[PDB]
RNA sequence: AGGAGAGGUA
């Protein structure tokens, strides 16, 4: 249901999603992507 | 116009912990005794070091600073003389009365990390050995190789300077307050108000007696002088419900030692030093 | 008043437009709010007085307290040649000339 | 960075309690219970033993 | 006595032109600390 | 001279004692002991300069005892009290 | 952001509602370059050119 | 930069003198108002 | 209808409520969430059309009206600003100062491999400490380098007028035990295409001093045969000597000098809420207003700074840190998070501090250390997190 | 450095920087993002009233 | 022929930039054990207009004997006691001595015993007044001294001071009466320091120094601190809720007053006349249009902010009703040493009005909530579509305070408002 | 030794 997930579960999911985002892209990724795109193409 | 007559009663006494009550004295005497035992009692500690091999990840000054803070047994602190007052020698290595030489040597030849604690610190004098509590105070951590060899000496010093010769630790005293209850305004209060008043105290200083349905005073020494119950009584509408005032002539001492000297010995040394200072000041 | 044309003074045009209502307007106290051209209409002294009043108002707005003699000395120094010269180099050069 | 010895505030010997604290944390113990099991009644020692960061491991590794 | 970088070998070279590690290819050398007594005040 | 004596000309039976290399731990107890004597009218200590380790004590007495006599009596009483406290602590510790 | 003159810039020195979640509007250097240098937010990403062709897929949607 | 009016300011208007000291200042209520701690 | 696929656009991830129910099906990578549609990237132009919720609690109150949702409101700020506790409880100017200048000027972790770097003016703190309070951004980043400094017991009280004009009075005993003590490493570089040599006290045969030599003013640090001598305000102990050369054949020499920078009287210290001041006086431990349990305050600050600088939340931070540190006479369900846009209420902090056995307002009764008498007014005490700036006293002496 | 092994990571970098800089002459150089006007949107200005079409590669404004 | 600097020499101290001639002060050299730092009395910071936060003072050591002779005869501190700008005194009590004197003279309920009074008498140069309090209770011995007599040892016996505004009467060097105001202690036309300077002008510096030392000792004996109770500004939770409701109603009333004042234009002359108009409900139901109209005009914005200040003075006046006498912020505000009433209002109750200086391209939605930020027709979303506007005059009211916690939109509004003074 | 460019203090 809409409210079946709960409030604390959504908070934990937000924290986990933030952690995953920081683990994947990292603090700096725009410069790395821009430099990699310049080399390849 | 004459001297006072202090009274001392000891509640708990151990090797490093002592809690005794001082009575019939002014707060000035207690404060002076605390200051003397926290900043004037001399002990022995490492102040000068001389290293030979140091290939660790830490700096030499860092190791020296953490070596100088290691507590040492100071049973001879009162008998030993100061380095500046020693005219027999300028001070180099082992000394008869002032300097005690310490030798340390650690070499790691295994894959596991070697922890250099305070247990492997040898001295010529067996009476100035470091205090052992456990695994001891860790100095550095060594990987494969990375030898560390040094030579250090210890001198008698006052706790006023460098804050490493002070054997005291959290010497406290309270006025031992007395709780006064009018016992007539409590009857006007309802049952729910009594519970609210009891829960208003930050610490467990007031108790509830089920058989009499009235508040009682249990452990009055844990009031901490937090004006919370009085404020709650004022808010409820009773200004003179509970009156709490400190006692000027009663005190409770709490002396905790760092292991250098015993707490009772610390108090005796503080008293002797205060007497010596007063004699010196005497004209 | 608009300043599109500088050929004619604004006060001169204002006087002509107030002919039917000369009695209503009290001309004994009316004066332009400007400082530079007020000396050409009511003399150097009137311009100096208005400058002193404006300086006092500015000091009061600034929140500080300044004695009267300082402001009077400033006014007398900035109008020693009969005109209020600017604080730029040209004004000082003209005053010295 | 090894555990700071002597606990600058109030001067308490806590230089030999880091290994015990780590061992207690390894089990099913919270920070408060672990600090209480080390006989620390003042919050200065608890702050000193709670805010420390183990940095010497990275120094040895790198 | 000088210590190389990624390679472990004592250089011990004092010549002006000798800047490259022997039996190596890198030109980074670290001065080795000898056995000398230094006094510090705690 | 660790202790210096300087009489006050403006006020009779008044003197100032300057003690070098002293702190509040001695001045406070000396001042408190002086207040117990009935002949002492004004008794206090001050530390004007923290960098300059000196203690100045001002003693005003009536026309029955010199300020130096009151100071010596206070010191003797404080020493006796300390000895009594030490004896009590030694008796209690055993 | 490059400005022709440092004495006057305009409205660029003040925060804008377009900064919501992209750059930090609460932190900015103080001085000549006040508001010109903007720190990016934690959840800030910069888009890159897409090699795929979107025109072909647009006609399929309608 | 040292040209024109700046040259005048740095040569004839603004000059540097010897026997000068510059240090950070802290508070000390024990010291008198007309006395400076050196 | 406007569609953009070019580069250079700024976008942020936002939770979508339409696919939020798909999450619950009885650690998830970000790529999986993007593929399943749980999260999506929204540009600046696209955000204006959609309706975005601020918090999870607000989303559940009125559903079916919010198209998107925000993971956390504290992520809107920068990295140097989101870690500041009670950011919205402080004035904008103070937050700006803390997030711009004091963060950069703080002294903390230098590096874990100092041998490979010969950078000039490298400073490292002896005992860096992480803050007691926790921030969601810091927890997600899992890095302790965001905070540089140490936390000490701070009491808001006047001390003989030695802390006036926003000055700071510290404890002499606390500093001497290793608090706020840092080392400074300075490197000197010389390039030679003449050769290195002594050419006729501490220099060796190769032209460089041995490791462990105490260098002073007027002593040659690099010998060329010219030589380079230390200046008036240059001093230190030789740590390492690095010799290197490029492909062109030009030789480079780097010598590093290290020294200990104990907190001096002229040193300037800063807080986490924009409080700036210099050390006013070094007071002995026996003269501080000790509390009932004998915990003397390490740092004493003038109360007059709060009404002027207008920095609330520092007292809240002190109360929260005291509540966390103090034991409970069940440590679970304890408030530790200090998210700037999810700060706990004042009532919760007061209740947490009351359950610890102290006064709910953060003030405790203290006794004067000079006379022993009990002060009439309670003094607020709390272990706030302070920082040490790079500006020293001897660096400004001229 | 990228995609390096565990052994190679121990010796070398201090694992404190993600590597967003350049090595030119021994000094780290970091680029700063430059805010530029969008060249794929119609731009309308005032005084005078005009609308301009930006150029992508060749000057066909 | 050179000798090292010693005590008794004079140096010329200056804090750059030199905004006034009083920056140059000649002071005698005093040697201190401290190194790499110079110590200055906190009172002397007012002539230098500086604080101890990193400020550096560079001094000049005169070499010629004539330069030294003229230095302490014209540029000395005692020669500059009279300010040359307004004619008042140059040196004041300070930020701490003023508060200490206010606390001493205001409480009137704390009595100092013989020991404390004698201890404090050491710093004071004059003698001890009679106790004036023989018995305060039936079973209370050791007669005590009142607080106002402690401050009375700072005046010469021949000095007489009268301040009718604060009902301050000083006769024969004794303070007789004092009610409130703390205006005679602060710098002003009739401050006591100016009268003391005009009386003798030979020992005013020593009197000020002794007063500062005595007040510092007294405040150390008492102790001043700021806790969470000061920021809470309420006795309990019910008082806090009542204060919050009162603040909300006051803000609503101020907004209504501003809306009423916005009608004082030539366009509403027909409505403002005493006649029969059927559009009365139109001017009331159009609540969201008034803010948009205000944000577009400058005269309307000025009228609105003036009306808001006039109606918000009453809201600010509630702090004295909801604040206790022991509140540190209230004490410092009444003493005038630091802060004002509005700062306390922003600390505890509400920030109040927040408006910017220069015009911007966006306008505040007047609500500062989550729903307001998502409104397509809100002024913050470029324009409200009511012709399309291009410029706006921001105008927002923040109901929350710093203690409660700023909303993200409220934080953005505060940052926009405080963006001024960041660029120098 | 003189300059040019950036980050910064009161
Ligand atoms: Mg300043
Ligand atoms: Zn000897
Ligand atoms: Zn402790
Ligand atoms: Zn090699």
């Amino acid at each position: 249901n809409l409210s079946e997930l709960g409030e604390g579960f959504l908070q934990s999911f937000c924290k986990k999603a933030a952690t995953s985002f920081f683990d994947k892209y990292g603090l700096i990724s725009h410069q790395l992507n821009s430099y990699n795109y310049f080399i390849e193409h | 116009t004459y001297q006072r007559f202090p009274k001392i009663k000891i509640r708990e006494l151990k090797d490093d912990y002592a809690k005794f009550e001082l009575r019939e004295t002014d707060v000035s005497m207690a404060n002076a005794l605390r200051r003397v035992m926290i900043s004037e009692v001399p002990t022995v500690a490492i102040d000068l070091v001389e290293i030979e091999v140091n290939s660790s990840v830490l700096n030499d000054e860092f190791i020296a600073h953490r070596l100088g803070l290691i507590p040492l047994t100071s049973e001879r602190a009162m008998s030993m003389r100061f380095s500046r007052d020693c005219d027999a020698c300028d001070g180099d290595g082992q000394c008869e009365f002032c300097s005690v030489e310490f030798r340390l040597s650690s070499k790691c030849v295994t894959d596991q990390t070697l922890d250099v604690t305070s247990r492997d610190l040898y001295s010529a004098d067996p009476t100035v050995t470091p205090v052992d509590f456990h695994k001891g105070i860790i100095i550095v951590k060594l990987r494969r190789g990375q030898e560390l060899k040094l030579r250090a000496i210890a001198r008698k010093g006052i706790g006023k300077d460098h804050a490493k010769w002070s054997p005291a630790a959290t010497v406290t005293f309270m006025y031992e307050p007395d709780i006064i209850i009018n016992e007539d305004m409590m009857d006007t209060l309802s049952d729910e108000e009594k519970i609210d008043l009891i829960e208003s105290s930050p610490t467990k200083v007031f108790g509830m007696d089920p058989v009499t349905r009235q508040v009682v005073v249990v452990d009055p020494e844990a009031y901490t002088y937090d004006e919370e119950v009085i404020k709650k009584a004022e808010a409820m509408g009773k200004p003179g419900l509970i009156e709490i005032s400190p006692k000027d002539d009663s005190f409770i001492f709490t002396v905790e030692s760092t292991g250098a000297v015993k707490a009772s010995q610390l108090v005796l040394n503080a008293i002797d030093l205060l007497k010596q200072k007063l004699d010196a000041v005497r004209l | 008043m608009y300043g599109d044309r500088g050929k004619r003074n604004c006060w001169t045009a204002l006087l002509e437009t107030c002919l039917p209502i000369m009695d209503m307007i009290d001309w004994g106290r009316s004066h332009p709010d400007n400082i530079r051209q007020c000396c050409s209409v009511y003399g150097i002294d009137a311009g100096r007085s208005i400058f002193v009043a404006n300086l006092e108002s500015a000091v009061s707005d600034t929140g500080k307290e300044i004695l009267r003699e300082h402001l009077l000395l400033v006014a007398d120094s900035l109008s020693v040649t009969g005109e209020f010269v600017a604080l730029n180099a040209k004004g000082w050069s003209k005053q010295r000339q | 960075m090894i555990i700071p010895v002597r606990c600058f505030t109030c001067g308490k010997v806590i230089g030999n309690k880091w290994d015990q604290y780590l061992d207690l944390l390894q089990l099913d113990y919270t920070e408060g219970d672990a600090l209480d099991a080390l006989q620390l009644v003042r919050y200065c020692c608890r702050r000193m033993l709670m805010t420390h960061v183990d940095l010497i491991e990275k120094l040895l590794n790198y | 006595t000088y210590v190389c970088g990624d390679c472990g070998q004592e250089n011990t070279l004092k010549s002006g032109d000798v800047i490259q590690c022997r039996e190596c290819g890198y030109r980074i050398l670290y001065k080795k600390r000898t056995r000398r007594v230094v006094q510090y005040e705690a | 001279k660790k202790v210096s004596y300087d009489r006050d000309t403006k006020i009779i039976n008044a003197a100032s004692f300057t003690v070098e290399r002293e702190d509040h731990t001695i001045g406070n107890i000396v001042r408190m002991q002086l207040h117990r004597d009935e002949n002492v009218l004004f008794a206090g200590y001050q530390l004007p300069h923290p960098l300059k380790y000196k203690i100045i004590v001002r003693i005003h007495t009536t026309s029955q005892s010199s300020p130096m006599q009151a100071y010596n009596q206070a010191i003797n009483d404080l020493d006796k009290e300390l000895d009594y406290l030490k004896n009590q602590f030694e008796a209690e510790v055993a | 952001q490059q400005v022709l003159y440092t004495g006057k810039v305009g409205d660029a020195r003040y925060p804008h509602p377009s900064h919501w979640g992209r750059v930090c509007f609460l932190s900015t250097p103080d001085g000549e370059n006040c508001g010109l240098v903007k720190n990016m937010s934690l959840l800030g990403l910069v888009s890159t050119q897409s090699l795929e062709s979107v025109v072909e897929k647009l006609f399929a949607c309608g | 930069k040292l040209c024109g009016l700046r040259f005048m300011k740095d040569v004839l208007l603004g000059k540097r003198s010897d026997h000068t000291f510059r240090t950070v200042v802290v508070g000390d209520p024990s010291l008198k108002l007309n006395e400076i701690g050196i | 209808v406007r569609i953009f696929t070019d580069a250079g656009r700024l976008l942020r991830p936002l939770l979508v409520v339409e696919n939020l129910q798909k999450l619950k099906q009885e650690q998830y990578p970000f790529d999986h969430l993007l593929d399943h549609g749980i999260l999506e990237l929204i540009g600046i132009e696209e955000e204006e059309d959609c309706n975005t919720a601020w918090g999870i609690k607000q989303l559940l109150k009125e559903p079916k009206i919010y198209t998107h949702c925000e993971l956390d409101l504290s992520f809107l700020l920068g990295v140097s600003c989101a870690v500041v506790p009670f950011a919205n409880h402080d004035h904008g100017r103070r937050v700006l100062y803390q997030s711009q200048k004091h963060c950069q000027q703080a002294i903390g972790f230098s590096s874990t491999n100092p041998n490979i770097r010969c950078d000039t003016l490298s400073q490292q703190l002896f005992y860096p400490q992480k803050p007691l309070f926790k921030t969601l951004a810091s927890e997600c980043l899992k890095k302790e380098v965001l905070f540089n400094g140490q936390n000490a017991i701070v009491a808001v009280n006047v001390h003989l007028g030695y802390n006036q004009e926003d000055s700071i009075v510290m404890n002499k005993a606390s500093l001497e035990r290793g608090m706020f003590r840092s080392e400074q490493i300075r490197s000197y570089k010389a390039e030679v295409d003449v050769q290195f040599g002594k050419t006729h006290d501490s220099l060796e045969d190769d032209g460089f001093p041995f490791i462990g030599a105490n260098m002073s003013t007027g002593d040659i640090v690099i010998g060329r045969c010219h030589s380079i001598k230390l200046k008036h305000t240059e001093r230190g102990i030789v740590q390492k000597v690095v010799l290197s050369s490029n492909d062109e054949g030009k030789n480079f020499a780097a010598v590093s000098l290290r020294q200990v920078r104990s907190p001096c009287l002229g040193d300037k210290f800063s807080s986490m809420h924009g409080q700036k001041g210099v050390l006013g006086y070094l007071e002995e431990q026996q003269n501080f207003p000790f509390t009932i349990q004998g915990i003397v305050p390490d740092i004493v600050i003038n109360p007059h700074a709060f009404p002027s600088r207008q920095t609330p939340g520092q007292l809240l931070e002190a109360a929260l840190s005291k509540g966390i540190a103090c034991p409970i006479q069940a440590y679970t369900k304890l408030t530790r998070h200090a998210t700037p846009f999810s700060t706990p209420g004042v009532t919760e902090i007061t209740e947490q501090l009351h359950r610890a056995g102290f006064s709910r307002w953060g003030n405790e009764r203290v006794y004067n250390g000079r006379s022993g008498e009990m002060m009439r007014s309670m003094i607020f005490m709390g272990p706030t997190f302070y920082q040490r700036l790079v500006h020293m006293s001897e660096d400004k002496v001229k | 450095t990228s995609e390096k092994g565990k052994e190679n990571c121990k010796k070398g970098d201090c694992a404190f920087d993600q590597g967003g800089y350049f090595v030119i002459k021994g000094a780290e150089k970091v680029f700063i993002a430059q805010e530029q006007m969008c060249t794929k949107r119609l731009w309308i200005s005032n005084s005078p009233w005009t609308v301009s079409f930006r150029s992508e590669n060749k000057r066909n404004r | 022929i050179f000798r090292s600097l010693m005590d008794g020499d004079t140096v010329l101290m200056n804090r750059p930039p030199s905004i006034h001639q009083h920056s140059l002060i000649a002071m005698t050299v005093r040697i201190l054990p401290t190194t790499s730092v110079v110590s200055l009395n906190p009172i002397c910071c007012l002539p230098f207009r500086g604080d101890f936060d990193g400020d550096c003072l560079h001094g000049y050591v005169p070499q010629s004997i004539q330069a030294k002779v003229e230095l302490d005869e014209l540029v000395a501190l005692d020669k500059q006691l009279i300010n040359r700008q307004n004619g008042r005194n140059l040196l004041s009590l300070g930020q701490d001595s003023l508060t200490a004197a206010y606390l001493v003279n205001v409480e009137k309920n704390c009595y100092l015993n013989r020991a404390q009074m004698q201890q404090l008498q050491m710093y004071c140069p004059f003698q001890l007044p009679p106790p004036a309090i023989i018995k305060a209770s039936p079973s209370s011995t050791e007669p005590q001294w009142t607080g106002m007599q402690l401050f009375g040892m700072l005046f010469p016996p021949g000095f007489d001071y009268t301040y009718p505004l604060n009902n301050v009467v000083v006769s024969n060097g004794e303070l007789l009466s004092f009610s409130e105001g703390s205006a005679w202690l602060r710098d002003g036309e009739g401050n006591f320091i100016e009268r003391l300077l005009k009386h003798d002008k030979g020992k005013v510096l020593d009197i000020i120094y002794s007063a500062q030392e005595m007040l510092s000792q007294w405040l150390l004996m008492r102790g001043l601190s700021v806790s969470l109770a000061d920021l809470y500004l309420s006795s309990d939770l019910q008082s806090r809720k009542n204060l919050t409701e009162e603040i909300s109603y006051g803000l609503r009333e101020a907004e209504q007053v501003c809306n009423k004042q916005q009608l004082m234009v030539e366009s509403w002359r027909d409505f403002l006349a005493v006649n029969g108009e059927d559009k009365e409900e139109d001017s009331v139901s159009d609540l969201a249009r008034f803010c948009y109209e205000r944000q577009k005009s400058a005269t309307l914005s000025e009228l609105a902010v003036s009306a808001f200040k006039d109606a918000y003075r009453d809201v600010q006046a509630l702090a004295y009703r909801y604040g206790d006498q022991s509140n540190s912020f209230l004490i410092m505000s009444k003493a005038g040493s630091k802060g004002n009433i509005g700062k306390l209002v922003q600390h505890s109750m509400c920030i109040g009005l927040q408006n910017s200086a220069v015009s911007l391209s966006f306008g505040f939605p007047r609500e500062l909530t989550c729903a307001a930020w998502n409104d397509p027709n809100s002024p913050l979303r470029g324009a409200k579509g009511k012709t399309t506007t291009e410029s706006y005059v921001p105008y927002g009211v923040i109901e929350n305070s710093f203690l409660t916690g700023l909303n993200p939109l409220e934080s953005f509004v505060h940052s926009v408002t405080s963006r001024d003074s960041s660029f120098s």
